[PDB]
RNA sequence: UAAAGUUGCUGCAGUUAAAAAGCUCGUAGUUGGAUCU
RNA sequence: CGCAAGACGGACCAGAGCGAAAGCAUUUGCCAAGAAUGUUUUCAUUAAUCAAGAACGAAAGUCGGAGGUUCGAAGACGAUCAGAUACCGUCGUAGUUCCGACCAUAAACGAUGCCGACCGGCGAUGCGGCGGCGUUAUUCCCAUGACCCGCCGGGCAGCUUCCGGGAAACCAAAGUCUUUGGGUUCCGGGGGGAGUAUGGUUGCAAAGCUGAAACUUAAAGGAAUUGACGGAAGGGCACCACC
């Protein structure tokens, strides 16, 4: 995988995240 | 090259560059031994003498071998002085 | 017999050359390993360091060589690495045994302390290097034996150095590399200038030219 | 070179070299005495004066600032000393 | 460049001391981390009890069944 | 294509070197002698050595070609190595010298020599070649 | 491994350097950087130069030239053959081909 | 020269270098040669000062003598320009000459039929003999080049400062240098001119031959 | 900035003999320069030198004798006690039979071997072989 | 623990192998030109 | 033929200049700044690098207010494809522009910290200064401007390198290194997990900064050498190729 491909998987990831954490 | 008996114990004494006074090595086969032939005061002839300059391979590589043996026959008189 | 094919083979041959010494003195290059032969003779000690496989790859597969290395030497002060490839281990060996003999170069030995007997280690600190590969040796008291990995320990047994110590650094893993590094450290030992050798050098004749008249008689 | 003197340099070879890479540093500049025929007196004036230089004895400048030597009008005497 | 100075002594300790956390085994062997998740917890052996005895396959390389035992 | 390769080129180039006297221009010619001054083994070969001494007799009837170095025309060159003119090209009356040449001479000791004419100096500084 | 000592450009002493657009695909590629030809060519052809001479209404008309400035990028000008790859020494020949 | 009456350069010899343009360098100046040329003309052109010429000429003349075998003493000439002046010196002097290509490997390649291993190296142009002085690296071997003001000093140990360009200049060099050299040795002497011309060492284009005969 | 000028002249010291040269400018000099020039000129390494005097801080033209190997500044100048001196040979000299530690002493400034011989400690300036 | 000059004070490395902060000011820290018998 | 809008500033335009970097190109005016050069001016160590702090910081993005030509994420269609909702084409929304407030990230690169010494050569080029034959322009008495040939200082570059160094590619610095110490800041320690989790902190948000471990692995990787391959180029060849 493309290196900026993957961290923008991990930002989503992270986006997904903090939006479940409250 | 003396031990403290005072006997020599060195292999070969090797020659030294008469430019840079530096060791010219065993392997070192671009430096050369230039013999300069002597002259008579008024003739003008091969007296059967020379005068001899080693020159080291990096002296010769850097262009200034030239300028060496030009210096080393002015500082002998075999080059006119001026 | 043999049949030299150069002005210093001919002048070795016809006994007028003393020493080598002399052509090391003078810095003419040996291309005929026969002077070593007449020279060093039955003093001479090689082995083998190395047989190293080197493969060239091509269309229908891969050509392979093998690289010989070879250090030689008597045990008194001359030391000789050489380095030949060939399609077969046999013609490697003697083309590096043949090489090995041509670079021969004289070995300085010195004193740790007290100048007491034959010189027994390295007169200085010399470094040798070698595609990464730096060897240090250092002056070793008497009886010190070297210290040193089983290469450059056969190459300073091989040059007579009686005692050293020894520093490596970078890939000594690779054998050539390694020996190599120690034979520039060793070859080093004549280059120094220490003050003992300040006496200004006195010129001799060179055997080219001292027996010219015997080179254009022929 | 690998000889070059640097004891004895050449004067043409030290008043080529920059002012500060000199043996001895010396200045480029120097000091006028600039004679008017409108005036008498003594005017020493530097040569890379960076005033406007004006004779006492009449309206005319003597010289005009520049960005190396001061710029002499014409119509002037100047002898340099030292 | 590294500092050289008579006075340099606790930048050049300092220094050693935070850069000897970016070692592998320092950083193991300090940190305490690797002790706490250590089954053994430090020590050589231990003795346990044979729960079931298992069969792992060896690495791909090469094909076998190792004779284990969880325990 | 009708390219000569190294052997009958070779084999040409000896024999016009070694036998020049005997060869001539006709084909018909060329072919006996090379016959009677060289073992060759085939006829067709025979017959390629003679075709290209034939082409090489007229390359050097027509001047000096390299690969051949025949006797008459090396001797030819030799003579021609060891003209020397009636007079000296550097006896001139007249040498025209520059006057920085002339300072030189100066600075030499030859300053007295009345040979030299001292030319103008060309007053342009105009010797470098534009640059782009 | 570095390809170039100039990194294919021409720039420096400068940090940045406006772009231009391919003429072939209107790529952006920094002006230093594009293939940039000057093309001075004759408005008529040469095969129709003949005709559109006789035609003219004055003699001796000299007709007109085209000037466009052609600006490429990398992958255009290896495309249209205008630049080709060099070996790794004859890279470095900055010499405008002879013609 | 040493100073002495006897070695110093005549008006004869000035003469022939004036007429054989000896003294005009180029317009670059190697900056190991700028301790031969005396001033730069207004044309861009470097004056050549003929003293350092005579004795550098005498230097080479020496070094050449000092070879006790006149064959160990190899001259060398790519450019057509002093070829025939090299096989006239070797003829006069008794040098081995090699005029127009140098073999690579002559003086390394043991195996070889052309392999020579002269004691001594004299070529026109340094930068037209690049090879053989190369090759002078691995073989110990001393070299003397005649050298233009632009010239190359590298593995030159002594550099004629001459016109190496034009035939003339070339030619009267090499006549001057076997001169001295015969001179030197004792053949011929000092008192009377030398009975062979400089021209005999000219190069002679086939234009010029064409045009005399 | 410049500091250390011992430093900047023994560095010129030692490119000016690598590159072959028989002479080197060293500027600025100062009292410890002098003293360590005159050190390694005692022991025949370097030479006659001479002291230009321009009047804000002197330059010296040093002949150079081909005999010098290198010539090296010791920074920051520890203090050496005479029992630490053997291992500050061992770390900097080539052999045991050559090659000189210049050290700073209440004594002056000298060499090893004197610093020994006067029975003193010091600041290690540096070395030459 | 040595080997490990793979923790480098002696004594590592930082263009491409891991690596010089995007850049510049800046306090503490570190270092600091000649010159006195 | 005009009119109106926003956007941009072609060619000139360069391995040219300026700026700390980001970056900077239509004219003119104003405002403050700046390097270099020149200086026989002044002060007289006032300096170098820099934890903490601070200013600036492409593009994209966010919140308000204008503007909204062109292009254009998203989106809507049309297209040879087995299959685009990709590449191509026609439109097109936020954006792209300006004014405030944020954001502080780029292959932000010379993938090369800064300050200071020494170490080859050559030809240019930008700026300032100095010297000099001559050629050109303002009434015929001179500077000066444009050329020409040089020297000095700083600068952007063009260099062998067997000075030297590197694993080499290559680098006059990436040299002056086992012959190892000029000063100082930041920073790496096999590959993954991972710039992830967590804590703190900044932000409206997007996110930024600091930043693990368990576990997993014998290699990953750098330079180069030969071959093979290329829907890569150049030049040739074959009716087991085609025409």
């Amino acid at each position: 995988m493309r290196a900026k491909w993957r961290k923008k998987r991990m930002r989503r990831l992270k986006r997904k995240r903090r939006k479940m954490r409250q | 090259m003396q031990n403290d008996a005072g006997e020599f114990v060195d292999l070969y004494v090797p020659r030294k560059c008469s430019a840079s006074n530096r060791i010219i090595g065993a392997k070192d086969h671009a430096s050369i031994q230039m013999n300069v032939a002597e002259v008579d005061k008024v003739t003008g002839r091969f007296n059967g003498q020379f005068k001899t300059y080693a020159i080291c391979g990096a002296i010769r590589r850097m262009g200034e071998s030239d300028d060496s043996i030009l210096r080393l026959a002015k500082a002998d008189g075999i080059v006119s002085k001026n | 017999e043999w049949m030299p094919v150069t002005k210093l083979g001919r002048l070795v041959k016809d006994m007028k050359i003393k020493s080598l010494e002399e052509i090391y003195l003078f810095s003419l290059p040996i291309k005929e390993s026969e002077i070593i032969d007449f020279f060093l003779g039955a003093s001479l000690k090689d082995e083998v360091l190395k047989i190293m496989p080197v493969q060239k790859q091509t269309r229908a597969g891969q050509r392979t060589r093998f690289k010989a290395f070879v250090a030689i030497g008597d045990y008194n002060g001359h030391v000789g690495l050489g380095v030949k490839c060939s399609k077969e281990v046999a013609t490697a060996i003697r083309g590096a045994i043949i090489l090995a003999k041509l670079s021969i170069v004289p070995v300085r030995r010195g004193y740790w302390g007290n100048k007491i007997g034959k010189p027994h280690t390295v007169p200085c600190k010399v470094t040798g290097r070698c595609g990464s590969v730096l060897v240090r040796l250092i002056p070793a008291p008497r009886g010190t034996g070297i210290v040193s990995a089983p290469v450059p320990k056969k190459l300073l047994m091989m040059a007579g150095i009686d005692d050293c110590y020894t520093s490596a650094r970078g890939c000594t893993a690779t054998l050539g590399n390694f020996a190599k590094a120690t034979f520039d450290a060793i070859s080093k030992t004549y280059s120094y200038l220490t003050p003992d050798l300040w006496k200004e050098t006195v010129f001799t004749k060179s055997p080219y030219q001292e027996f010219t008249d015997h080179l254009v008689k022929t | 070179p690998l000889a070059k003197d640097l004891l004895h340099p050449s004067p043409e070879e030290e008043k080529r070299k920059h002012k500060k890479k000199r043996l001895v540093q010396s200045p480029n500049s120097y000091f006028m005495d600039v004679k008017c025929p409108g005036c008498y007196k003594i005017t020493t004036v530097f040569s890379h004066a960076q005033t406007v230089v004006l004779c006492v004895g009449c309206s005319t400048v003597l010289c005009q600032p520049t960005g190396g030597k001061a710029r002499l009008t014409e119509g002037c005497s100047f002898r340099r000393k030292q | 460049g590294k500092c050289r100075g008579l006075r340099t002594a606790r930048k050049l300790r300092s220094h050693r001391r935070d850069q000897k956390w970016h070692d592998k085994q320092y950083k193991k062997a300090h940190l305490g981390t690797a002790l706490k998740a250590n089954p053994f917890g430090g020590a050589s052996h231990a003795k346990g009890i044979v729960l079931e005895k298992v069969g792992v396959e060896a690495k791909q390389p090469n094909s076998a069944i190792r004779k284990c035992v969880r325990v | 294509g009708r390219v000569r390769t190294k052997t009958v080129k070779k084999a040409a180039r000896v024999i016009i070197e070694k036998y020049y006297t005997r060869l001539g221009n006709d084909f018909h010619t060329n072919k006996r002698v090379c016959e009677e001054i060289a073992i060759i083994p085939s006829k067709k070969l025979r017959n390629k050595i003679a075709g290209y001494v034939t082409h090489l007799m007229k390359r050097i009837q027509r001047g000096p070609v390299r690969g051949i170095s025949i006797k008459l025309q090396e001797e030819e060159r030799e003579r021609r190595d060891n003209y020397v003119p009636e007079v000296s090209a550097l006896d001139q009356e007249i040498i025209e010298v520059d006057p920085d040449t002339k300072e030189m001479l100066k600075l030499l000791d030859f300053g007295s020599l009345s040979n030299l004419q001292v030319t103008q100096p060309t007053v342009g500084m105009n010797f470098k070649t534009p640059r782009g | 491994t570095k390809k170039r000592r100039n990194n294919g450009r021409a720039k420096k002493g400068r940090g940045h350097v406006q772009p231009i657009r391919c003429t072939n695909c209107a790529r952006c590629v920094p002006k230093d950087k594009a293939i940039k030809k000057f093309v001075i060519r004759n408005i008529v052809e040469a095969a129709a130069v003949r005709d559109i001479s006789e035609a003219s209404v004055f003699d001796a008309y000299v007709l007109p030239k085209l000037y466009v400035k052609l600006h490429y990028c990398v992958s255009c000008v290896i495309h249209s053959k205008v630049v080709r790859n060099r070996s790794r020494e004859a890279r470095k020949d900055r010499t405008p081909p002879p013609r | 020269s040493g100073a002495l009456d006897v070695l110093q350069m005549k008006e004869e010899d000035v003469l022939k270098f004036l007429a054989a343009g000896t003294h005009l360098g180029g317009t670059n100046l190697d900056f190991q040669m700028e301790q031969y040329i005396y001033k730069r003309k207004s044309d861009g052109i470097y004056i050549i000062n003929l003293k350092r010429t005579w004795e550098k000429l005498l230097l080479a003349a020496r070094a050449i003598v000092a070879i006790e075998n006149p064959a160990d003493v190899s001259v060398i000439s790519s450019r057509n320009t002093g070829q025939r002046a090299v096989l006239k010196f070797a003829a006069a002097t008794g040098a081995t000459p090699i005029a127009g290509r140098f073999t690579p490997g002559t003086f390394t390649n043991q195996i070889q039929a052309a392999f020579r291993e002269p004691r001594l190296l004299v070529v026109t142009d340094p930068r037209a003999d690049h090879q053989p002085l190369t090759e002078a690296s691995y073989v110990n071997l001393p070299t003397i080049a005649l050298c233009n003001t632009d010239s190359p000093l590298r593995y030159v140990d002594i550099a004629i400062p001459c016109n190496n360009k034009g035939a003339h200049s070339v030619g009267l060099m090499w006549w001057m240098l076997a001169r001295e050299v015969l001179r030197m040795r004792g053949t011929i002497s000092r008192e009377h001119p030398w009975e062979v011309m400089p021209d005999l060492y000219f190069y002679r284009d086939p234009e010029e031959i064409e045009k005399e005969e | 900035v410049r500091m250390n000028v011992l430093a900047d002249a023994l560095k010129s010291i030692n490119n000016a003999e690598k590159r072959g040269k028989r002479q080197v400018l060293i500027r600025p000099c100062s009292k410890v320069i002098v003293r360590f020039l005159t050190v390694m000129m005692k022991h025949g390494y370097i030479g006659e030198f001479e002291i230009i005097d321009d009047h804000r801080a002197g330059k010296i033209v040093v002949n150079l004798t081909g005999r010098l190997n290198k010539c090296g500044v010791i920074s920051p100048r520890f203090d050496v006690q005479l029992k630490d001196l053997e291992k500050w040979q061992n770390n900097l000299l080539p052999s045991r039979q050559f090659g000189f530690i210049v050290l700073t002493t209440s004594a002056g400034i000298m060499d090893h071997e004197e610093a020994r011989r006067k029975h003193t400690g010091g600041k290690i300036l540096g070395f030459f072989f």
